[PDB]
């Protein structure tokens, strides 16, 4: 939904997306070479899928190619600085990648206005979307736009013939928040069943060595292992087929 | 790299003259946004066309060359004994916020 | 756009100038700015840039020793520079403006600056 | 007639949370720090869901971020009150929600309402492995000796079942009578 989206928002507006009880290959987007870049930053771009995090942010905006570059952890650059603070902590990976193919257009593609001169830097994180005439000189505009007055953004206008410099691409910046149980983790394989045969089994959570057999003992619909009088695994419920 | 062009263009009072600003397809064939420049011998630093299709707010009309791709040209029409100065070039490179300029074209208007 | 420069001098290795441009007529709090300077018989050379939120740029042979600043109000404006070779004498001239976009149109009057 | 639907949970139930709701055509639930009413009632977020003659029992526990929620719809045909009987509960759901949660509320009959305490039960299971009966083991001198002796039968005799102590009443403090401060400067 995020990455294949029809509709980007523009980054004067630029998203976020809380996602939870999710179970997150980051590596089946990892091995899709659409991208041109994964460039992770706290952690690899692989060794994902062993983590749980409580939610993960997808901002959805597009940019320039150089901005790309712009976007890195505690950057100096017109869009690190007005568009989309990151903080210098942060956990994730820009995921950019040019778009000239499709989403530039004849013309130009004037949808998209960046934050153009704003008084100061953003939080981090920080979603501004105000669009209060910018103030300088030493009087309020009221609407006119005086000297020293300006809009606080500026359109695009994608050319398709723009250099890779000026060509849009879509950037997908993900984060990592731990706080609470985690309902994003990356999923788990599950080998084939062998039995009766003096095996190391490891059952979702349990583990322990023994001789898989076929049972006939009538678990109730919502239980998983079994016990003996000692309170020892006696029986365990195939978690794929029950 | 830089906006090297050939400094010294001429021609004829009243007619027209090109001067050209020429640079690498990296940043002159990559954004909206190029500016010229010009100056008498001591004025301050005067651009001339930025935005190609744009000019300042009352300077004058003869002047906005275009850009060819990558190499662009000032077309100055109506050469009058005013059009003899000093000119330049403008704009973006593909790094570092960094801002090139021209490597200097001394418009030589024949007297 | 009354901008008027000060602080010109002639100086060697080691010294520092601090020039001073008057921001009378244009914020520099809460705005942009870019200081250059000129070869006599050259195109311009950018030497430094203050956007809003405090950012600075510096082109090749002044990043690292040019240092600009200037106070919180329209009252100055700096360029301070450090490490001074022969090779660096230049007139000098203050560009309302910042990068390409938002243009340079309005500018200063000039501060004649020679280094040896 | 199905009259007690929903639920809401929570610290502050205004503005700063749960939900359960059930409005006639889909289990809902929420965590978004909703405002309902201070009247809730329903006619004629990190988290979402979509989808007398019955006694729908329940039970929720909110331990280390899980928010459990066992129940059972046993049916009866009676009329006053809680009918005696016996019938354990299956866990249903469980939520990783994590809030913290002091009060709660109802929403629309009769709903009785608990609250469970730390206790130590002893549980029989049968064959099949379905809870058929327990044994509050704190409830009198009986079930604690079903207790230490873990059967549901005990036989004749005397058995020794616990440790009992008188509590101490009062708190003597008595300390020499000094009003100097200490000279540590
Ligand atoms: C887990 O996924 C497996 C995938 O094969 C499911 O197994 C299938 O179950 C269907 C039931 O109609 C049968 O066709 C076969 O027994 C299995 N194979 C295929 C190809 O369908 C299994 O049902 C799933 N179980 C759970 C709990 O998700
Ligand atoms: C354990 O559960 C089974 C059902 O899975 C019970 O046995 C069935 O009981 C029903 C009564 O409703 C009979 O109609 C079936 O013929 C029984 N089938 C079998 C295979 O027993 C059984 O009674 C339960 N265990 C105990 C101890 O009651
Ligand atoms: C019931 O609640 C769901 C929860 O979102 C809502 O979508 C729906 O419109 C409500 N009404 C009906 C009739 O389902
Ligand atoms: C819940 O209580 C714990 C107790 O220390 C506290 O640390 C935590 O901030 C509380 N959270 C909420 C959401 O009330
Ligand atoms: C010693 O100094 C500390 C810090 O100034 C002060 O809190 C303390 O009262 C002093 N000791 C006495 C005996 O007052």
């Amino acid at each position: 939904e995020v990455f294949n989206a029809t509709r980007f928002a523009s980054v004067y507006a630029w998203n976020r997306k809380r996602i939870s009880n999710c179970v997150a290959d980051y590596s089946v987007l990892y091995n899709s070479a659409s991208f041109s870049t994964f460039k992770c930053y706290g952690v690899s771009p692989t060794k994902l899928n062993d983590l749980c995090f409580t939610n993960v942010y997808a901002d959805s905006f597009v940019i320039r190619g150089d901005e790309v570059r712009q976007i890195a952890p505690g950057q100096t650059g017109k869009i690190a600085d007005y568009n989309y603070k990151l903080p210098d902590d942060f956990t994730g990976c820009v995921i950019a990648w040019n778009s000239n193919n499709l989403d530039s257009k004849v013309g130009g593609n004037y949808n998209y206005l960046y934050r153009l001169f704003r008084k100061s830097n953003l939080k981090p994180f920080e979603r501004d979307i105000s669009t209060e005439i910018y103030q300088a000189g030493s009087t309020p505009c009221n609407g006119v736009e005086g000297f020293n007055c300006y809009f606080p953004l500026q359109s695009y206008g994608f050319q398709p013939t723009n250099g890779v410099g000026y060509q849009p691409y879509r950037v997908v910046v993900l984060s990592f928040e731990l706080l609470a149980p985690a309902t994003v983790c990356g999923p788990k394989k599950s080998t084939n069943l062998v039995k009766n045969k003096c095996v190391n089994f490891n059952f979702n959570g349990l583990t322990g060595t023994g001789v898989l057999t076929e049972s006939n003992k009538k678990f109730l619909p919502f239980q998983q292992f079994g016990r003996d009088i000692a309170d020892t695994t006696d029986a365990v419920r195939d978690p794929q087929t029950l | 790299s830089a906006l090297t062009q050939p400094p010294s263009a001429s021609g004829s009072p009243g007619q027209s003259v090109t001067i050209s600003c020429t640079g690498t397809s990296s940043d002159v064939g990559g954004y909206k946004y190029v500016s010229w420049y010009q100056q008498h011998p001591g004025k301050a630093p005067k651009l001339m066309i930025y935005e190609v299709s744009k000019r300042p707010s009352g300077v004058p009309d003869r002047f906005s060359g275009s850009k060819s791709g990558n190499t662009a040209s000032l077309t100055v029409s109506g050469l009058q004994a005013e059009d003899e100065a000093d000119y330049y070039c403008s704009s973006y490179e593909g790094s570092n916020n960094f801002v090139v300029f021209g490597g200097g074209t001394k418009l030589t208007v024949l007297g | 756009v009354q901008l008027v420069e000060s602080g010109g001098g002639l100086i060697q290795p080691g010294g520092s100038l601090r020039l001073s441009c008057a921001a009378s007529g244009f914020t520099v709090s809460s705005n942009y700015m870019s200081w250059v300077r000129q070869a006599p018989g050259k195109g311009l050379e950018w030497v430094s840039v203050i956007y809003s939120g405090g950012s600075t740029y510096y082109a090749d042979s002044v990043k690292g020793r040019f240092t600009i600043s200037r106070d919180n109000s329209k009252n100055t404006l700096y360029l301070q520079m450090n490490s001074l070779r022969a090779e660096d004498t230049a007139v000098y001239y203050c560009a309302r403006g910042e990068g390409w976009e938002l243009p340079y149109d309005y500018w200063g009057q000039g501060t004649l600056v020679t280094v040896s | 007639s199905n009259i007690i639907r929903g639920w809401i949970f929570g610290t502050t139930l205004d503005s700063k949370s749960l939900l359960i709701v059930n409005n006639a055509t889909n289990v809902v639930i929420k965590v978004c720090e909703f405002q309902f009413c201070n009247d809730p009632f329903l006619g004629v977020c990190t988290f979402e869901y979509v989808s007398f003659k019955n006694l729908r029992e329940f039970v929720f526990k909110n331990i280390d971020g899980y928010f459990k929620i066992y129940s059972k719809h046993t049916p009866i045909n009676l009329v006053r009150d809680l009918p005696q009987g016996f019938s354990a509960l299956e866990p249903l759901v469980d939520l990783p929600i994590g809030i913290n949660i002091t009060r709660f509320q109802t929403l629309l009959a009769a709903y009785y309402v608990g609250y469970l305490q730390p206790r130590t039960f002893l549980l029989k299971y049968n064959e099949n492995g379905t809870i058929t009966d327990a044994v509050d083991c704190a409830l009198d001198p009986l079930s604690e000796t079903k207790c230490t002796l873990k059967s549901f039968t005990v036989e004749k005799g005397i058995y020794q079942t616990s440790n009992f102590r008188v509590q101490p009443t009062e708190s003597i403090v008595r300390f020499p009578n000094i009003t100097n401060l200490c000279p540590f400067g």
